[PDB]
Order: C-alpha cells, then structure tokens, then sequence
C-alpha cells in the first residue's frame, strides 16, 4: 500500500483589498504591471484577530474534518512569519486540534518553501515507519510582514494549507522528491526585523539567480531521477506569489499554459508564501482523475526549493463526491479601503504604551 | 523604549491562568454530569443539577444558532485590543446541543443573511493579548451557510 | 430577633456627576457626616460599619475597611467591606441590618461608594466583575448584556415597532420625576418631547453615569427615638446568587427554586424572580402590597425588573409604561427619584441611593410623594442580574 | 440572641504549599465539600455563605460572591464576600456568626481561600491593601513593616545579642508541632538544630506560603445535633480597624480605646491590645482562661502579639518563648499545628487555618492535644495590624 | 513712547484634512460633535517638507518684512514641538533670517503657553532696557505629535505666529501681565515620546482642574491688577486648540460671543499649539480700530496660563493699509485623504533603516 | 514596539490621584485640627482626637530622627521600579513635631553614622513610574550630619 496526500484544507482571510487602492496612495508602481503582466487584481487583508496560528488551525481542522476521529501521531507547521521566535506555534495547533499530545512536534523554517519542507518531514515519517501518519500545514501572513510602501505590499497576502499524509484511503501517492539550497540572500529577514525586505532591485536579474536557478535545478533533478520530462506530467505547480510566477516558470522550463493554468488560484489573493505551492496543489487536487501526474516545484528565499512528483488515485472521486473546493472558497469576501486595511494589520505608528483603545 | 525604567503595574497574569482552560477556550469544553448528564458551560466542579463530583469534559456542540443579537459601536465602551473592529456583533449564539454562548459573529460577507435564526460555526481567532505578552486565541462564531 | 429601624440616610447629591476635587476618603466623610447630623447622633456612637466599592481596580486601595474606619474618625470600630458590582451598597444594607438584629452592634453605618475618575477609563474595567475568562478577556461587557437583554424582550413579547416608544416613554417619565428632585442630576433641566428622546442615544433610556457615596444609619428598634420621630423598619431581605456567565440565563440547572417560570433566560431573570418571591415571604407581603419601588434602570432593564418583581405579568411591563403605569398618579409609582437616568448612577452607592427615596417617601419627604405609603421595594441588581437584592421598608 | 455551634472544619492540606494544576473554584470545592462531608451535611442545606480573599488584583475576578454560590453548587443562596487582608477569614468567621444569630440564615458556610499563583508576582501586588499612596506607590511593604516590628521590639526590651536565639526557639516549635501534624506543610521533616537555624533565614522565623481554601460551618444551637456529637460554641468575637499607615502606630489620636498603654508603636500594638479586650469582654473570659491559641506568626510579630492579647507582660514574650511557655507542656501552648512557619500561609484561608486547629483542640482530637482544653483564642491580623480579629470558642 | 508689538506674520500648512476622512477610519468619534460643537471641519496636514523651523522662519520673515533692514536684538523660539530636544532651533531660524548674529536667544517650552511666554520675556527685554528690540515666534506640530487613532487625531493641525516687539510705531502698546502655574499633569509628552498624552479622560471634568482654572486665575489676576473687569474689553483671545474653546470659557469668564468672534480662525486649522493665541491676536490687530482694548489669555497643559492686556494705537491703521490679513492666508489650500496625510506627516509604522525610497 | 496590538492592563492610573497629593508627597502636608491643634500624617478630613471638621494643611517637620530602621535585600520582595539600588535602608523616621514617617534612607557617605537615634532630613526623589507615564516624585530621607 503506497503512502500519500489522504486529505487536506485551506484557510485563507476574508478581507481583501484592490491594488488601486495602495498605487493611489504610494504612486511607486504602474497599476497596468500588477493587474496586467504580475496578474494581482486585489489581495487578502489579515484582520486583527487573525494570524499563521488562526489560519493554520483553521486548515488542519479542515483536513482533520475528513477523517473522523483521526489521532495526531505528527504535527508540523511551515512558516516565515511564525507568531513566536521561541517555542513552537506547532505545539499551540496541536492543543487547538484536541487529538492527542503524543506526537512528532515542530515548526519548521525556510521561507516559501517552508509547507514543503514540512510535507517532506512527514513523508520521511511515514514512510521509515516512525508514524503511521503524519499532519503538514504550511501558513504564512506575508502581508502582516510586508511595510506600507514596499513595491511589493499591493500583492502581499495570506493564507494557509493543511495536508495529512498517510497509508489508508490515499487520493495522491508521494513518488519521489529532490530538494536543493545554497547561500542566495535575495530576500532576508533579520532577526528583529518585522519586515521581509529585498537584497536587490526587482525584476528578471533577480529572478535570474533565485527563483529560476533552483525552481530549475530542483525540478531537472528529480526529473533525472524519475527519468521523465515535462511532457510526462498532466499538471505542473510552482510557487505562486504572483499569477505570473508559475506560467513564468512554466515558459522557462519546458512546460506549457495547460499543464500551469489549473493551479492558478491567486488573482484575488496575492502572495500566501509557505502556503502557496500548497495551495497551487489543492486547486489540481479539487478537480484531477485518477490515474493523473503531477508535479510540485516550490521555491523559498534564501534560497532553495524542494520538487515533488505525485500520482492521483482510485481515491480522488469518492473523496471530490462531496468537497467544497477552493475556487468557492475564494468567492467569499468583505473588501476594506486602504486606511482600514492599515488599522486592520497593525501598520499605523501608534504610541508604544496604550492608555485606552484610543488615547 | 530609551529609558528602561520600569512602570508601575498592579496585576500580571501567570500562564497557569490559560493553560488550565484551554480545553474551553480552544475547543469549547464544558461540563457534562456522569451520574444525571446534564450538560453546562463553562467547565466545572461540581454538578448543579444533582451535586455530584463526577463530572467530566464535555466537548459542545460547535454548530448553533444566533438567539439574540447587538451591536456594539459606542466608542466609550471601546476595550483595549478591541478598539479596531468597529461595530462589533455580538451575540448569544445557541448551541445544536442545547447550551448558550456568549460571543461575537465576525467575517459578516453578506448583511442580508445576518439575523435572527441564522446558522452558526465556531472558529478560533485571537483576542486581547496577555499581560505576560503571550498572543490570546479563544473562540468567536461566523455565519455558516 | 429584634427589630431594626433606619434612622437617617443621605448621599452626595448628583450623583450622576463627578467630584474630581475630592478624594474618595473626602466623598464617604460628606455623606456620612450629614446623615449623622440628620439623626442628631455623634460619629463616636457608631458601633460598626458595613461599606461598599467595585473593587481595588479602580484607585489600587485594598483591604479597605480600616482606612474608612480612620477616614469617618471610628477607630477601633470596625468597617466590614462589601465587593458585589451594583448591589455592593444593598449587600451592605444587609450585613448591617445582620449586625444590629443579632445583637452584637446597637448603632450601624450601612453604605457605599464609587470613585470612576481614579481609574483612567472605568468602563474598561468594570468587566472584571464577571466570568472574566470568558467574557471580560474575550472583550464582552456587562452594557452588552443589557442591549442583548433588551433585544430578546423586545422581540419574543410582541414589541416590534414600539421599541423606541417604550424605552423614551420610561427615559421620559426618569426625567420628570428628576426635574423636580434637588439631588438628582438633571434637577431642573427642561423635559425633552417624546419625540427628541426617541431620535437621542438609547432613545433616552441611557443612564447618567457619575460619582458618589451614600449611607443609611441602622438602630435597634428600642433606640430609634434618640434619634428619629419617624423611624423606617426593615420588614425583610433577600440577597441571591447565580454564574456570571450570561449564557447561564438561558439553562441554569445549578439555579434550585421551584416553581420557576418554564422558559428563562435575559428577558425573564430567574435569579430575580427567586429573589423577590424569598425577600417577600420574609418580609410578610405579596407585590400587592408595595406601594412605590425603586429598580436598575438602563435600557430595558426597568421593564425586566418590573416582571420580575411581580408587578405585572411576562411580557406587560413595556405595555404598562405606555398606559402611564409608573407614573406618580398611575398603579406603582417607580423611580420617583429620577433613577439611573434622571437622578444618576455610582455603581457601589446605588443601593443607598434606592433605600434614601424609598425612607424619605416612607416618612412623606418625598419631593413626588406617594400619598399614604406603607411599604416600599428596592429591587437591585449586580452583572447581568447575577447578584440581585431585594429590600422590603415599611413605615409602623 | 441564640448560640452559634461551629460543626465542622476543613482546609485544602500543606497550605504553606501551592496548587498550581487546581483553579480558585476546584480548590474552594475540595474544602467545603470535605467540611460537608465531615458534618454528615447535604451542600443544598446551606443557606448562606461568608467568603474571604485578599482582592481581584489577583486572578482579575471580582464580585466574586455569585460565582461562589455557582461553583459550590448553591444557587440561590448568597455569599457575602470580605477583602480585609490576612484577616479576611477570621472576617468572614464574624460575619456568618452574625447571619446566624440573627435568625435571618440557620446554617451558613464561613471560610476563605488565596491563589496567589495566579498573579505572577503575588509579593509585589499585597502592597495594594495598605495607605497606598504613602507607601506601596513608595516601595514600601508589609515585610519591611514586620521587620521594622521586630527591630523595634528587641532594640527596646533589651533582647540585644538574643535576638537570633529568640526567633529559632519559636521557629523551632514551629517545626516540633507540624512535624507530626498530617495537614502541615513541614509534616514529617525532621527538626534542625538550634544552631542550624540562626544561621537561616530569618533565623528561622520566616514563614511558608503556598495557597489553600478552608471553611467552618456554622449552626444555630438548636440544630447542632443533627451534624455533630461535639459542637464548638463561640463564645464572643472582636474586629477592629485603625489607619494601614505604619507611622500612624507611633501617633493615633483617632483611636479611641480607654486603658491603653502610655507608649504604643509597632513593638506594641495598640489596636491589637484593644480588640482582645473588646473580645474578651464579649466572650466573658479574661486571658487567665486561655487553654490554647493561635496567632499570625512571622519574625518577632508571635512575640508582640502574645503582648497585646494578655498572655505575658510588656517585653517578656521573648523570655517566655525562651523558657519553654509556648511548648506543649508550658504556660500556655500556642501555634499547636505549626502555624504560618510549620503548617503554612495563604492570606485569604489563614482565618479558617487558625480556627480549624482551635476547633480540633477543643474536641479533643489535635495531634499536639492540650488536656482538658475548654477555651481557645486565635488572634489574627491584617496589614501590620491595620486589621486585628480576636476569636474566643469553647466546648460547653 | 510706550513699548509693544510693531509688525507681525503668519505662517500656515497649505494641506487640509477633512474630518470625515478621520472618523471613517476610526470610527471612535462622533462626526456632529466635532463639525458642530467642537467647531472644527478640516485641519491643517504637515507636508513631509514642513516642520517648526520651516514654519516659524515663514512667519518670522513675514513680520521682519515689515521693516526693511531691522538688526535682530533678541530672538525667543515658544514650541513644544522642537525639532531638537539638545541645541536651539532658535539659532537656526536666526541664521536664516540673516539679520545679525549679537542676539539673546533660546528656545522656550511651557506647552500651550509657548508663545505667550515667549513674548513675554521679549516684552521684559525692551522694557528692561537690555535691547532696543526683540522677536517672539510661537510655533506648534501638533499634528506631527499626535498618534492614529487618538481621539484628537481629527482636529491636530500645525502653525506659527511671529510678532516684533518695540518702541519705534507701536500698533499694540504692552499694558500689563499676569501668570500663573503649577502641577496639572492634564497632559504630557514624556522625554521620548513622539506623542503628546492625555492624563485623564476628555470633557468637562479634564477642563474645570486645567484650561478653566488656570486661565481663570490668570485673567482674575491680570484684571485685579488693572481694576477692569469684562466689560471694559472690546476684544478677549483664548487659546484655539478648537472654535468651541474661546466661547466656553468665555461664557465661564463673563465674557459675551461679540467679544470672541473676531480673534476665532481655527474651523479649517485645528489645534496650533503655542501659535494659537497669538494667531487670535493677529486675527483681531488685522481688523481692530485706534483705542482698542485687547485681553489675552493662553493655556498650556502642565500647567499654566499668560495673561496680557493690550492697547491698540493709531498705527495700526497705516499698518493696515497694504496688509495681507490672516483671513486671506488660510484660503490656501490642498486638500488630501487620510492615507496621504498619513504618508506626509510619517505615521505608518515602516522600517527603521530604508534600503531606497520603496524598500 | 514593531507590533503595536495593545496589551491587556486592567489598571491605568487617573492623573488625578497624585494631584491631590503634592502637598502631601511634595511637601510633606498633613493635616492640623483648628478647634484642638493636633496633628496628623497624612492628610485627612475629619479630626480623630474631637471629630471637627475644621481641619487645615499643616507642613510637618521636614527635620527627624531615625526611630527604627531595616535593611530590605530580599530579591523575592524587590517591587517593580525598586530593583536596581540593593540594599534599601527601610526606617520610620521620627520628625521633630513628634510625627512619625515610614520611608527610606540614601545616600549614605559614612555607614558608620547609619545608626538609631541618628538626625535625617527630607529630600525630594524619583520613585516608581506612573501607569499614565508621568513621572512620580515624592519623599526619601537623608542623614543630616
Ligand atoms: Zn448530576
Ligand atoms: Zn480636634
């Protein structure tokens, strides 16, 4: 019996905010490049009772949801923007969840690809037999790190995935996987620093020696090690902190429109980091037949990035029978004007000490 | 910030606070009776019903219905952390089991379906931070439709 | 068991206004030097004290019964302190009315305070009077409580487009009787129309929100006529707890009174309904017999207490304010004073400021006089109706 | 006026220890239901409750008289709360002896609990019960008090170069009478040298402090019988109350108490002095008639208090302690359970923990048994005797 | 020859803030409270560009252009604002006028008062014979120096007064004065803080124990020393942290609204600190007659209040004859939304060290 | 700092307090009967010798002795904004007016003249921060020699 993706679930923010409402205030970029070419019309606004915990709880129930009665044997949440430094917000999830406290427990680190650097870990465990089965969440609140301003802010986003790896009932079989990194500091966030910033000028030169080199280098590996191409594979999925990301990506690489444009989800929601890939792969898994080959390219700042290849099963029609999928996830939303969103995500120089709410 | 100087405080709370109710205020855990079964909420010691001690967790129903319903917009009574969210709704939200809750309804993405009778869900959120700087999560309801 | 008369009473006028002059060491001397001097009797013949407050939250001062002790100049008598939200200055009333009729203190202060201003923002604070785990840390107030209370009653009795004519109607009559009261707060202010009121905040049904302290002197009835030609008597009391938790309203199995009304909740007030039935049956009398009442007013909360009390029947209280009911010429003269709205709130002296209307209307003082009044009712209440109070005077 | 019998009492064990997996409300249960248990008595029989703590700056919950009635499972019966220190029990004692003999209530529940855990520095938030603005905002607490108490008792009756040997003999019958006291803290250590404990902290003197709930239930005398063979009567009662402020000890013209000492200040307390003989009075007694009793110890403060309650003469408390007065077979055995140092201290209970012990002696099963016990005394403080509590039982 | 005011200037932001845009937002205030009981519909938005020097400099140059070639004997700088906490801006604005460098000079800090305090010790060197001349500048950011969210956020703006102090064609002779202070910490900017605090809740209560107390016992002083009393005053000036506030205390004072009217300009300006009462009295001298007797009262927190009688002279109608009255000055205007006045007066909470402008 | 989500508090100071006690923290006022002449520290407003209401500020004595003194260096009992000096000379200091003070001792040159009975007088210091931000200032003692 081959061991694989058994379920999963989404969490992502209602609130969203239209680009034009930050270029109006900033006038730092043209609204034809990010609505046109980058592909972000509008983008999720965390409010002030939500964060990576809430939106990762949120996932994990959603995935449990499909498996009644379910015991955690692990627990392991992907993320750049965690809540704590020390301590893990992994063990706080665990709590939520309420199925057991003798489990594998950690919060894992590397960027965008910190979901799937999570989802690997629990593979490993179920497959050395260490676990019987194991919980992957990858969350990030990208916008919540991003300062008012930044180029980037009229994309930031946030949302979190949930996948719970298994042997019993599985929808998508783990095949194989390769991972690369090395020393590419082209995002950073030093320690104390709220704010992820950039170690250069964006555009293709920075993509060049980044995003491209290891999307590439991780995905011809584990194509050299399957001994496959691209047209081998039904649906490709690549990190999507832009719609234009992955069909980039996909142009570079060999692989072609139709192969990219069922993972696309990110239009309305802007960059979710860890959980992007994730998510990319959820929105294939809403819709896929059995039988049907994917594969998973992420990427995290840093740099590295870990490729997947999976196999969808028998399993995928009675677990579609009756699922809501992201796609109708996404169609519930609350939009909010600049100044709102700004009060909503902590980002006004209000006084250090508070007297009242409003004093 | 500059100056390090300590403040003046009368109360910090110890964590032994929350980490004892953390089954009600992550997963709704009140009580249930073993003797008579009654059903109550918040946690307890004692039965009310029958004044037994043996009385168990009891996970509530996370489904309900809002009974009564009030905004809360007057600046005056504005809380400390929740100052930003203006109006907030609260609500008795009864419970499929029979119980009531005192709570909010939050992410309202259609008005129209915000009434009387409306189906509810519990999700957790976070609330007013701790006075030993821990982040505070309990629960708060959204329609469910 | 010997009986236990109230010979003076007094508080510190508007006390929906605040005295940021004084301290609140200075505030309890003012009310009860002048109810001393009102019952010709000398500090130093006081024998105990039983006082009220919110708590130590508001100025930091704790363990406070010593520091009222040497602030009234009683020393080594001592002040026994009452921590009970709105009904701190009726739980006193009780303790004082306890000590005297047990024999062990002949003379004693009953009272209470509230100094808001010491605390930045007092409105913040007042939650930690609750099931603070669950709703004070979670950001639910106790003013929460009244709009939902007021909500369900408006809506499960048939009220639906008269809402705001019931809450102006009693917002209105408030202001009447405190237009004519020289220690309310809206004393002499002009009386709004109907139609103002129900456009204004609350539809005029929000209360005035102050500082003040207040104290009633209780004697052994074989004392009394040192100090008093008209004493006012203590027929009986009752005091009632039930959970915090506003959720409870709803199913309190923990709540063992028979004969409880089949559906409970905001709207219908158990805890209450316990109260007055045990405080009547001690004091010897049906609602009946109540010939003028002072309640919490706020919002609908007037027209709870109202129906719980026994005044009129579930659902009728809004329908007995709009045929004129509470007021001085209808069937139960109520908050003749002005109340919460027209006289003013100061949560720990509230009770004092029902019992002082209650003893002048029970010896004819009465700025609106109910002509031959025999017995008269405080019904008072602490959280969401989880302390309530009910306090029975009559004048022979 | 009617007798009032104590039935039973009972106190969560090792409360110079914490409880840190138990909240408030489970800790208050385990007492009260163990009280219960012990008096063969159903909870829903209580009709009233008189509760203790220190304030709501501990665990952020205040009015905490409702959510006591709820947790014991009670409802509608009320609980009066007391704020007054580490007096609050012995408060509360007085207060449920006075619901009792006045008729209103026949059997009510007295006690009082403290969770100190709860707060993450309790030592720093006690300052808050004292004359704040003069010396909590100032740094000053009620430790420096008591130390400042001692130095001054022995600088002033002439105990220099004992005072080290004074405070470990008393520190160490302490530790004699809670090592074979199953209840106390240090239970089963075995005893340290004289020698040893000079050279400890506060040479021995200082007290163990962890958290517990405790209660005794009170029955009109009539009744008695039907709970208990061996009833414990109250004899008589003392509260009284001067300033917190700790200069006003030297200087208090608002205290008013004929007979006292020329000389007073913190190594003789003058309020302490005028609550045993108010009490006394009461009770009928005069200190000759003391077979056994209970003070609040801490350094030298068992010392000023065996003054001011009549047990030895001015500034010989020291040379009595030395002499053996205070073991078992001396003068007059005190502390018989350990007290603070042996068995252990939590403000709120500390009341209850003097009484329980008194209650036990006076039936003849104490583990340290005075032969022949007929009355028993606690004398309890509050701040640096800001609060001062005596309370008088006997077994006929 | 009697000692007084000679010329005087003006300097006002040009961006304008409407209160709507404020209480959209926060929505922790009423917008009929502020509009028709506090008075005040806009308010002044300090450009990124602007601060007290670059305001008290326009002001100071204003009233110095009134006479040509005037040597600077003194120079006193009223600001609770100051760009420097160590050093005088005084220095800088005296270089910047380049009118002579041999001059009395400092900065001086009394809240509110600023201003008045200023001209009083400027009055006090002339009248003591130390100069023949000397220049007093009232100048205020407050709102620079006060937080999102506050309860006066809406009604914060920002100005500058300069007036001339002489002996040579004196339009306002200097009468008497009176002052007083003490310990009222009604509000306070701890050594730090960027934001000025409330010490209590605002009303009535605040008001009785600081503002009315201490410009009542000033103005009780002032006219006890004069033998006068409200009737023989054509005009009276209080400070103008809101419209509202000359007519409170005015009714308070036994002052009548025909008294005040013309020293009021704040509707479109909100609250300016140490300029508002010398922007009262410059309202009044633009438009006042030969004879005229002038009160003047300001207050600031802490706290305290200045007291200052004049008398206008025959002057003051040629001065007016080719004058720009203050009236005509704030017809200027831009107006701005919220999420650029926040942008302009530096109030989102961004990095503390900038890569470029958007990074 | 970076975030600023206010934090749970459920005391915050009034201005108001210690306004009306600079006389007494500022200046050493208690309070004088007018009816019998007895005096009182602190202030107060009924008179405990006769009960007059005729009560007056009075300056005490701002010259003493040290009555009794004590040393606090327990870190367990070290208050917020009172941890950094170690130890603190504890004293009540009797003032030449007869009146007794409960304060603290600093400065101290000559340990040797730190002794009962030893002549101190009163200075104004910083003692611990108030929970609106403003600084408090109130009384210490210093040996006087
Ligand atoms: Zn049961
Ligand atoms: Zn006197």
């Amino acid at each position: 019996k081959k061991i694989g993706i058994v379920s999963y679930g989404a969490g992502i923010p209602v609130c969203r905010l239209k680009v034009q409402e930050v270029i109006n205030v900033w006038k730092n970029t043209d609204l034809k490049l990010v609505e046109e070419n980058l592909g972000v019309t509008e983008r999720a606004v965390l409010q002030p009772d939500e964060d990576v915990i809430t939106l990762g709880v949120l996932a994990a129930q959603r995935a449990l949801d499909k498996v009644p009665g379910h015991q955690i044997e692990a627990l392991y949440l992907g993320t750049c923007t965690n809540p704590y430094d020390s301590r893990a917000s992994a063990s706080i999830i665990l709590e939520m969840l309420g199925s057991g406290y003798d489990a594998y427990c950690a919060d894992v680190q590397f960027a965008g690809k910190s979901g799937t650097s999570a989802l690997q870990i629990c593979q490993a465990l179920v497959a050395s037999g260490m676990t019987g089965s194991a919980l992957a969440i990858g969350a990030d609140t990208i916008n919540r790190n991003t300062a008012p301003g930044d180029l980037t802010e009229s994309y930031a986003g946030a949302g979190a995935a949930a996948l719970l790896i298994g042997s019993q009932d599985v929808i998508a079989e783990f095949d194989a996987s390769f991972s690369c990194a090395a020393d590419v500091a082209d995002n950073i966030r030093p320690q104390g620093d709220r704010y992820i910033r950039s170690g250069m000028g964006l555009g293709s030169d920075k993509n060049s020696i980044g995003l491209e080199d290891q999307t590439r280098r991780a995905a011809e590996g584990l194509m050299a090690k399957l001994h496959t191409s691209p047209a081998d594979y039904d649906y490709v999925v690549f990190q999507q902190n832009l719609v234009s990301t992955p069909y980039s990506l996909a142009k570079h690489l060999g692989f072609n429109p139709k192969q990219v444009e069922p993972g696309i989800y990110a239009g309305n929601v802007g960059d979710a980091g860890s959980a992007s890939p994730l998510l990319g792969l959820i929105n294939v898994l809403d819709q896929a037949r059995p039988g049907q080959k994917i594969l998973l390219v992420s990427y995290g700042f840093g740099a590295g990035s870990d490729a997947i290849a999976l196999t969808v099963t028998d399993a995928i029609e009675q677990y579609q029978k009756h699922n809501k999928p992201l796609r109708e996830l996404l169609e519930s939303k609350i939009y909010v004007d600049y100044g709102t969103s700004i009060k909503y995500e902590f980002k006004y120089l209000r006084a250090d000490y508070a007297l009242t709410a409003y004093l | 910030s500059m100056y390090p100087e300590q403040i003046h405080r009368m109360t910090t709370a110890s964590m032994l606070r929350e980490w004892r109710e953390h089954g009600g205020k992550y997963r709704l855990e009140g009580s249930q009776c073993e003797e008579c079964n009654e059903i109550f909420f918040p946690r307890r010691t004692v039965c009310g019903a029958c004044n037994s001690l043996s009385v168990k967790p009891y996970r509530c129903a996370r489904s309900g219905k809002i009974e009564v319903m009030a905004p809360a917009e007057n600046p005056i009574l504005a809380a400390m952390g929740y100052g930003e969210t203006v109006p907030r709704i609260m609500a008795m939200v009864r419970l499929d089991d029979g119980l009531v809750i005192a709570s909010e309804i939050v992410d309202v993405c259609d008005q129209q379906q915000l009434k009387v009778g409306a189906p509810v869900r519990m999700v957790i959120r976070k609330h007013v931070r701790e006075s030993n700087l821990a982040w505070q999560y309990a629960y708060k309801f959204v329609l469910d439709i | 068991a010997r009986r236990v008369a109230i010979v003076s009473a007094a508080y510190t006028p508007k006390p929906g206004s605040s005295r940021v002059r004084q301290t609140f060491k200075e505030m309890i001397v003012e009310s009860a030097y002048k109810a001393l001097k009102d019952a010709k009797m000398h500090p130093r013949e006081i024998q105990a004290v039983a006082y009220g407050y919110h708590g130590e939250g508001i100025s930091e001062y704790g363990g406070l019964g010593p520091t009222i002790s040497d602030a009234l100049g009683i020393s080594p008598a001592p002040t026994f302190m009452s921590t009970a939200n709105c009904t701190s200055s009726s739980v006193s009333f009780q303790m004082g009315h306890q000590m005297v009729a047990s024999g062990e203190y002949d003379i004693v202060l009953c009272g209470g305070f509230e100094k808001m201003t010491d605390h930045f923002n007092y409105a913040e604070y007042i939650g930690s009077s609750t099931e603070c785990e669950y709703d004070y840390f979670l950001g639910i107030s106790h003013t929460d409580a009244f709009a939902l209370a007021t909500a369900e009653y408006f809506q499960k009795f048939g009220y639906a487009g008269r809402e705001a004519d019931v809450l102006a109607t009693f917002g209105r009559q408030m202001r009447i009787y405190a237009q004519n009261t020289p220690t309310a707060t809206r004393y002499g202010q002009p009386i709004p129309s109907l139609e103002v009121l129900k456009n204004s905040e609350a539809c005029g049904s929000m209360l005035a929100w102050g500082e003040a302290s207040g104290c009633a002197i209780l004697v052994a009835e074989h004392l009394a006529h040192k100090y008093t030609d008209k004493p006012v008597f203590v027929r009986g009391c009752a005091y009632t707890g039930v959970s915090h938790y506003f959720g409870t309203r709803f199913h309190n199995p923990t709540l063992h009174h028979p004969g409880l009304p089949k559906d409970v909740g905001m709207a219908v007030s158990a805890n209450s309904i316990a109260c007055a039935e045990i405080a009547y049956k001690k004091a010897g009398i049906t609602a009946k017999d109540i010939d003028v009442a002072q309640v919490y007013d706020l919002l609908g909360a007037g027209l709870i207490q109202m129906e719980s009390m026994g005044i009129c029947g579930k659902g009728q209280a809004g329908d007995f304010v709009l045929e004129g009911g509470i007021a001085l010429d209808g069937q139960l003269p109520l908050n003749t004073d002005g109340g919460n709205i027209g006289r003013g709130h100061a949560s720990g002296c509230d009770g004092i400021l029902h019992i002082t209307e209650l003893f002048r209307q029970l010896r004819g003082e009465s700025d609106n006089q109910v002509k031959g009044a025999r017995i008269g009712v405080s019904q008072n209440l602490g959280g969401y109706a989880a302390h309530n109070s009910v306090i029975v005077l009559s004048n022979d």
